[PDB]
């Protein structure tokens, strides 16, 4: 049972952690009389301008609490009707709202904490080129992984690994067509490797700039580069639980088995052990000491958690109230 | 220590990722007809056309 | 029971615990009287305290 | 997949650029009750009014944003029909709404920014004759569109196409 319940765990930190689709809100959810709805519909105007590709399906999550809000929001309607008297009996609010597909709760998405970061700049005009390999000392071909991207800052002090963050004047692109969007491009730190640099999951290859040869200005998903002087905006500032929304295909699990069966253990008796509800298998092992007469066991499953699309995850936060 | 042999970078061509997914709707809506070419090449690429009396 | 992540596990083999709660018992509940032997000439309001009590 | 699309780019620009008919709302659309439709129904009367010809079909078109208030405004109203409800289980406003035969949501729909034109009176007094031609210079008939027409002003500063 704590096996197949780390499982769940590296899936919902690694979602919430790389979301770069951030919808924030001035207000709690259900606040007002539809706001329930006018978050989550809020996800599918984002993701329609967005251009991402949804055929697999989508998937929204509620933690525990905008879920009783979203529940109460329906409540204080006339309760005559399928919708709210359903919700009344069971906190239960639909399967399908606003053209996800599905709705949850799903207790385990982690608090995003507050960011202590202020007056944080970036340092320098960067660009960032898309390039599929690169080559290294002694001239070797390399791969390169289109997701992550290094930017120097004037000092990184107070952000951590899964901070949302949005430049000032920087715009999202429909990606196909190249027009301009009214949100903000957001960005989420992966990881911070100095005091200076920081590694966000998408690539801006910004559109305007004209280092890029129309190969790669294709790829163009924001409007403009970063500039010397530009601020960095930390949109995570309340503590609130998160909620995460993802496409169904940007998220995989990977497993490899492990040949404990071999003819080179002859000592210890190993056999399949299946864990109960996810759907990995993994091994179970025992073997005696005659010195101490203390015997071992052992339980082993291996596996990883790889989100593909770092802008097809998404992460609301609600109640951000300065 | 461990087993030293030789390394592999494997790609899988197949698999894809599939990022993009276009809408067009007010394509479908305007109207489409070729006017013809022999006389088009002349004039200015323009055709005038009338309107409904009254 | 706890995990940990690795290959080389050796020297950190875990124990085990394992807890317990107890459930106890309380005072007895009464109900108490006594009537003088003139009284008993009819039960009709003898037989009733004993319902009452119930 | 790009050239198709780049086709649908010039479509919306040029619509909203050469669009004569205006309705303007004062207050942001979804605050009020109905204002998502008396948006729409807005437009459905005033060609009907104008005796324009519809027979081929009308049709109209949200951008992404509104459409989410056309859905946010029909879902506050406490009772759930089937329409109402409709919206909720999805975004799906209905497909005609007061009169069109379809009501879409496109996404590429342009912004139009404000002009800061100010103070502008016409110069003299101009009228505007229904001609199929017209001469000039040398006197040979001359085609003339029957859309535009020029008009005089007291000055051109802030405008634009």
């Amino acid at each position: 049972r704590k096996l197949a319940n780390n499982v769940e765990l590296k899936v919902a930190n690694m979602a919430a952690e790389m979301g770069s689709l951030v919808i924030t809100s001035p207000d709690a959810i259900g606040t007002n009389t539809a706001d329930a709805w006018n978050f989550v519909a809020d996800a599918e105007e984002i993701m329609f301008s967005r251009e991402l590709n949804r055929d697999m399906g989508t998937s929204y999550f509620f933690n525990p609490q905008d879920y009783k809000k979203a529940g109460y929001d329906l409540t204080k309607r006339d309760i005559f009707g399928r919708i709210p008297e359903e919700a009344y009996r069971d906190g239960t609010i639909q399967r399908q709202v606003a053209g996800f597909d599905d709705v949850l709760r799903s207790p385990k998405l982690p608090v995003l904490t507050k960011s202590t970061a202020t007056g944080i700049t970036v340092s320098g005009a960067q660009s960032f080129k898309p390039v599929a390999w690169q080559l290294d000392n002694d001239g070797n071909k390399v791969n390169v992984d289109n997701r992550f991207a290094t930017v120097t800052l004037s000092a990184t002090t107070g952000m951590k690994r899964g901070d949302k963050i949005s430049f000032a004047g920087v715009k999202f692109l429909g990606q196909m067509a190249k027009n301009v969007l009214a949100q903000d491009a957001t960005f989420s730190v992966v990881r911070v490797v100095d005091g200076t640099h920081v590694e966000i999951t998408p690539k801006p290859v910004a559109l305007d700039d004209v280092s890029l040869s129309p190969e790669q200005r294709a790829y163009a998903n924001v409007n403009t580069s970063l500039a010397d002087a530009m601020a960095v905006n930390i949109l995570n500032v309340k503590d609130a639980r998160t909620n995460v929304f993802w496409a169904d295909d940007a998220i995989r699990i990977v497993s490899q088995p492990i040949p404990a069966n071999h003819e080179l253990f002859a000592g210890m008796k190993t056999t399949s052990f299946s864990i109960p509800d996810v759907g990995l298998n993994g091994i179970f092992a025992t073997q005696g000491d005659i010195s101490t007469l203390s015997g071992l066991c052992r339980i082993a499953l291996w596996y990883g958690v790889n989100a593909t699309r770092p802008e097809a995850i998404g992460v609301g936060l609600p109640g951000q109230t300065a | 220590m461990a087993l030293n042999e030789g390394q592999i970078v494997t790609l899988a061509v197949d698999e894809i990722i599939e990022t993009i997914s276009a809408i067009t709707p007010m394509a479908q809506k305007a109207k489409k007809y070729t006017p013809p070419a022999a006389s088009m090449q002349r004039s200015s690429n323009t055709i005038w056309m009338p309107v409904e009396q009254e | 029971s706890p995990t940990q992540e690795g290959w080389d596990l050796t020297d950190k083999a875990t124990g085990l615990l394992e807890l317990n709660v107890a459930v106890n018992m309380g005072e007895p509940d009464n109900d108490f009287f006594q009537l003088r032997a003139d009284d008993l000439r009819d039960e009709t309001a003898y037989r009733r305290r004993i319902q009452s009590a119930a």
